[PDB]
DNA sequence: TGTGCAACAGCATGATCGCGGCAAGCTGATCGTGCAAAAGTCGTGCCAGC
RNA sequence: GCCGC
DNA sequence: GCTGGCACGACTTTTGCACTCTAAATAATAGATCATGCTGTTGCACA
């Protein structure tokens, strides 16, 4: 359980460093929608229309 | 990501180079396997299962 | 559309990479037929270009 | 040299130094490399001479 | 016995560069030894293990002149073979150029040669690629010679046509489901025979079907003949490998 | 953990088809062949320097004669007298002091090169170390006496001797390996000082190996079932680590319960533990567990980190049954340690201690254990 | 200081040849046995040859001979 | 008039898909065995220096 | 992930 | 007389030779685009 937990946690293409450049760049890291990921579209796989 | 569910399409209707469009039925879960439903240039069911 | 254009450009070099100037004047009379490019009743290309 | 002649780094390095810039240039080790894995296969691939 | 410049004559002149199949004499050749321990160094002492992958008494030394075990670590020695250790007292560069080789006990086919679309095995045994690739993993035979009995020269018959075969025919028929098999019958195959044999019909009966096939077998059948190789060399009974450094 | 240090550095090659290949690094003689190549050297010289570089070793001390250099060359006309001439240019290099033949001729190169006007220069360039270094390396009471010199002037000249690098060479040296151990056995203290196996992986070697045989051998891509080309391979490795991972744990539970009393209370009370002894406890051959015992690391509170100390097969014909010369050594070292400004440490007055104390050794024998590590206190 | 050798190119006009004499006198110049034929700004023997091919008094010629008759001498 | 041959459509497989630079980010090894053969070592006693 | 196209 | 590094007979350690012994579960979808070879289908000419 902790393996799985710590393996999804740390180590995923969504988990990542939160840019703290300013305030905002913190909100939109935050507020921000991904179409990759695990159950995603690959980039090369993606197309025009995406 | 795409929602679970039954989504219908037609690739645009450019396969064959006959200007024949195919119709396909595919049905998503949130986990398991998938199935599908599609039109040959003869017009005859096939399914294709995971 | 940037890949698209590398590639062509790879393929032209590996193509065309092995032509170089090796003589002066080979003598031959052949030739091609140079004329403006007049499209319908308008001109592009005169012959000096 | 000045990238994977392994001999000829030194010598232009120790020709610059004694203010001589001469490159005696030689052979890559990547090559030998290149060599040594296509060899490996069942591909015997040779210099003439 | 001083002053060998050997870096120096490492540069050597040359000039067209060939390619050419590789004769297993021509891999051992290039072989410094033989690997047979698929341990390239122990934890227990944190050296090259002994007849492995990462291996000092072939490929070389590990430590500039030195050798193993310390009998003999100098410059002032050159060349030398330790009797404990079979390591040589040299720069131990040596360890990117010495290849060694590996025996198969038992000859593999080339997947450069065997799985290409335009598979040179396989076009030249004119055979379909489906059959090789049957036949080279067992799960049925190719009976060769067997001129008395009603077999063919290239069968494609299986295990129960086996049995039959066996059963019925008995003795003077050799069938192997392996890739000794294919290298049997690649070596009793005679080129000037054939290919004069496939031009005369070639020249014999046009179609421009059968013209491509027939003139792409007259190639390969040449090139093999104007370039002196043997169509046997295609599958291998040993291996060479990387020397360590790379 | 209450702390957790930060990752180290580390890297990989990417973009690159031989994943990670490698990098180079500067040494000693590779640092002493480039200032060979920008000095002007002729063939024989470039030749006799080479030889006499590849004979440093990593303190940067020349540890072949020069007798046998000149040996090496086996040329006519490369006599010593043109070899010292070519080690002295090398001496002269940026290690100053490196490839010397011994450590007076360290510190004679070392301050050949100063100012020539320096306070103690000459006091000490050749009366305290080309003469009566033996002195120095003493008390040198007498060697004021010896040098016609005040004691005063003595105590700044061993200054400036001490001033001077002692092995040069190691300077240039880099050092990235720290050669840690990952401790493979931690063990804890408890009401009966449990023991426990890390960095197994054997889970998630078994889960990659799923994964990736069993994974490929249960796709249904490919005709047939690979339950034999692969399936039955993974099973062979899981089955080869827990072997190995129970086989160590066994062992170092056995010497865990038999050496119990070097963990409690003080440290020196190990057991001459022979191979036969934990041969007999699991039931199996004393090569084995040898070999098993070699190089495995344990982690322990307060207890050295090797599995080999705990042998100790010293039974030494102590007074009450046997004992161990480890935890022998260690009282001796303890006892000479807590001794007089004096500290007479006899071989013979140790040896009698140690035998009022209860353990029967040689006179001998105690010198050779104070000789391991230390010298005698003027003993003499 | 030449920004531009077009005097020196068209001297002997190919732009690939002159870039070679010019390589083979500084050589001379700079390796040893040679003292530059104009005079010397304190600039580099590379642009000494250029200047020189410039006035007309270095080509590959007269190294081939100068060459020819220097090893006669010796 | 039934039959054998050559040309063609459909399908499966293979190969290819720009160039530089900066971050952050990390993989293990196994037997085992008993056995003598060999090497190596430890406790002990030597003779030479102070 | 970002920068210059 | 006191002290400090060299050899010797048991014991101890190392080392090749030596043959070992399941159901799960993970991803497809979402690049086209082109070239080539193999196989089944069909039009054409023959006895
Ligand atoms: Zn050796």
């Amino acid at each position: 359980i902790s393996a799985a937990v710590k393996e999804f946690f740390g180590s995923s293409q969504l988990s990542q460093f939160m840019d703290q450049n300013n305030p905002l760049s913190e909100i939109t890291h935050k507020r921000r929608i991904s179409a990759l990921g695990p159950g995603g579209l690959t980039r090369e796989r993606a197309g025009f229309e995406v | 990501h795409r929602s679970p569910g039954v989504f219908f399409d037609s690739d645009k209707g450019k396969t064959h180079s006959s200007g024949k469009v195919l119709y396909n039925a595919r049905i998503i879960p949130y986990r398991g396997s998938w199935l599908d439903f599609e039109f040959d240039p003869k017009d005859n069911l096939f399914v294709r299962i995971d | 559309k940037t890949a698209n254009s590398g590639y062509l450009t790879r393929r032209l070099v590996d193509v065309a990479q092995d032509l170089v100037v090796t003589e002066d004047d080979c003598g031959t009379h052949e030739g091609i037929m140079m004329t403006p490019v007049i499209e319908g009743g308008d001109v592009k290309e005169p012959l000096r270009d | 040299v000045k990238s994977d002649d392994v001999n000829g780094r030194t010598k232009m390095y120790k020709n610059i130094v004694d203010g001589n810039h001469q490159m005696e240039p030689g052979m890559p080790e990547s090559f030998n490399v290149l060599l040594k894995e296509i060899r490996s296969l069942g591909i015997n691939i040779e210099l003439e001479d | 016995l001083l002053k060998f410049l050997k870096a120096q004559t490492k540069t050597e002149e040359f000039d067209a560069i060939k390619i050419a199949l590789a004769s297993p004499d021509m891999i051992r050749s290039w072989s410094f030894g033989e690997v047979k321990k698929p341990e390239t160094i122990n934890y227990r002492t944190f050296k090259p293990e002994r007849d492995g992958l990462f291996c000092a008494r072939i490929f070389g030394p590990v430590k500039d002149y030195e050798c193993l075990c310390g009998k003999y670590k100098r410059l002032k020695h050159r060349g030398v073979i330790c009797e404990k250790c079979g390591v040589e007292v040299t720069q131990t560069k040596v360890r990117r150029e010495r290849m060694g080789h590996i025996e198969l006990a038992s000859p593999t086919a080339h997947i450069w040669f065997l799985k290409s679309l335009p598979s040179r095995i396989g076009l030249l045994l004119d055979m379909p690629l489906r059959d090789i690739e049957r036949v080279l993993y067992f799960e049925s035979y190719v009976v060769i010679e067997g001129g008395m009995t009603n077999l063919e020269r290239q069968q494609i018959l299986t295990e129960e046509q086996y049995l039959d075969a066996l059963e019925e025919f008995g003795d003077e028929f050799d069938a192997k489901m392996g890739a000794e098999a294919i290298q049997a019958l690649l070596k009793s195959m005679d080129l000037e025979q054939e290919c004069e044999q496939l031009r005369e019909e070639l020249n014999e009966t046009n179609s421009e079907t059968k013209r491509k096939k027939l003139t792409k077998r007259i190639k390969l059948l040449e090139a093999f003949v104007q370039s002196g190789n043997k169509p046997e060399w295609m599958i291998l009974t040993v291996l060479p490998v990387l020397p360590p450094d790379l | 953990t209450a702390g957790t240090p930060s990752g180290n550095g580390v890297d990989y090659q990417d973009d690159e088809l031989p994943v990670y290949q490698g990098e180079t690094t500067q040494s000693l003689q590779d640092y002493l062949m480039w200032q060979v190549e920008l000095t002007p050297f002729t063939d024989t010289d470039r030749a006799i320097a080479t030889s006499i570089v590849d004979a440093v070793d990593d303190t940067g001390y020349l540890t072949i004669q020069i007798e046998d250099i000149v040996d090496s060359i086996g040329d006519d006309e490369i006599g010593l007298e043109e070899v010292e001439a070519v080690l002295k240019r090398i001496q002269r290099f940026d290690p100053v002091g490196v490839a010397a033949k011994d450590l007076r001729d360290c510190l004679l190169i070392q301050l050949s090169q100063f100012a020539k006007e320096t306070p103690w220069l000459e006091e000490a360039r050749l009366i305290i170390s080309d003469h009566l270094d033996l002195l120095a390396n003493h008390d040198f009471r007498t060697l004021m006496r010896v040098t016609r010199l005040k004691e005063e002037v003595l105590k700044e000249a061993v200054n400036l001797i001490q001033s001077l690098d002692p092995r040069p060479g190691q300077s240039i040296q880099t050092g990235e390996p720290e050669y840690v151990i990952p401790d493979v056995l931690v063990r804890k203290v408890n009401d009966r000082w449990v023991v426990e196996l890390n960095s197994d992986s054997l889970p998630r070697l078994k889960i990659n190996q799923q994964y990736a045989a069993m994974g490929n051998s249960a796709r249904n891509d490919a005709d047939g079932q690979f339950i034999r080309s692969n399936l039955q391979e993974a099973r062979w490795l899981i089955k080869s680590l827990e072997s190995a991972n129970d086989t160590l744990l066994r062992v170092s539970r056995c010497i865990v319960e038999q050496q119990q009393a070097f963990f409690e209370q003080g440290e020196e009370y190990m057991k001459p533990m022979v191979l036969a002894d934990i041969a007999q406890a699991v039931e199996m051959h004393e090569s084995t567990i040898s070999r098993v015992t070699t190089q495995k690391y344990l982690h322990s509170p307060r207890g050295i980190f090797e599995l080999k100390y705990f042998f100790s097969s010293h039974v030494n014909t102590e007074g009450g049954g046997e004992a161990s010369s480890t935890a022998i050594r260690a009282l001796v070292k303890k006892l000479i340690a807590a001794e007089n400004p004096a500290k007479p440490l006899s071989d013979s007055k140790l040896t009698s201690m140690l035998s009022e104390q209860g353990i029967m050794v040689a006179r001998r024998t105690v010198a050779k254990y104070r000789e391991s590590l230390s010298i005698p206190p003027s003993n003499q | 200081a030449r920004v531009t050798v077009q005097d020196a190119v068209e001297k002997i006009g190919n732009r690939f040849d002159l870039v070679l004499v010019a390589a083979r006198r500084a050589r001379q110049m700079q390796v040893g046995g040679k003292d530059p034929l104009v005079p010397e700004e304190n600039d580099k023997t590379t642009v000494i040859a250029l200047r020189e091919i410039e006035e007309g008094l270095i080509n590959n010629q007269i190294l081939d001979v100068r060459e020819r008759q220097e090893q006669q001498e010796q």
